[PDB]
């Protein structure tokens, strides 16, 4: 769920607040359209697409599904006690949190005008 | 949760 994804980011990127990623480029947070503006935006685009895929599973709601995961000593793991929905969503989240950690953050791309720039 | 949207 979003609370858990929140916590995954705090684990892999303890250097910046989670709100930094909540409204960035065309794909991070609300939007899902247009040309991804940079590497970080591409992380989010893959993440958004991943959620759309997981939504194909009966009764699977990525923002609300509670999965089983761990974050300790620099390692993020999705656990074995996840069903197919939970396992897919956990994996989407984990791969994005990993993506975020390796991607440059450009202040210019924060809170951009989606209507004008993400067509 | 308790927020808007990060994903
Ligand atoms: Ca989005």
């Amino acid at each position: 769920n979003l609370y858990q994804f929140k916590n995954m980011i705090q684990c892999t990127v303890p250097s910046r607040s989670w709100a930094d990623f909540a409204d960035y480029g065309c794909y991070c947070g609300k939007g899902g359209s247009g040309t991804p503006v940079d590497d970080l935006d591409r992380c989010c685009q893959t993440h958004d697409n991943c959620y759309n895929e997981a939504e194909n599973i009966s009764g699977c709601r990525p923002k609300f599904k509670t999965y089983s995961y761990e974050c300790t000593q620099g390692t993020l793991t999705c656990k074995g006690d996840n069903n197919a929905c939970a396992a897919s969503v956990c994996d989407c989240d984990r791969l994005a949190a990993i993506c975020f950690a390796g991607a440059p953050y450009n202040d210019a791309n924060y809170n951009i005008d989606l209507k004008a720039r993400c067509n | 949760v308790g927020g808007v949207v990060i994903a």
